[PDB]
């Protein structure tokens, strides 16, 4: 690689994310908030996603 | 030398809870 070459020919770097979203206890998460946990009423939940 | 295996060799196919049902 040298600092000459054109869009095409120039290096880039390059990450690729792979995600598991398997039905597995989770270890990653995005930033969410997690709240008390509310019983025997209905309620709408978000456990994990 | 061998033998023959019976009914063994079965794992939990994934990791998701069941029961009381057949499942393929």
């Amino acid at each position: 690689f040298q600092p000459t070459y054109g869009v095409g020919y120039q290096p880039y770097r390059v990450v690729v994310l792979s995600f598991e979203l398997l039905h597995a206890p989770a270890t990653v998460c995005g930033p969410k908030k997690s709240t008390n946990l509310v019983k025997n009423k209905c309620v709408n939940f978000n456990f994990n996603g | 030398a061998y033998t023959n295996s019976f009914t063994r060799g079965v794992y939990y196919p994934d990791k998701v809870f069941r029961s009381s049902v057949l499942h393929s």
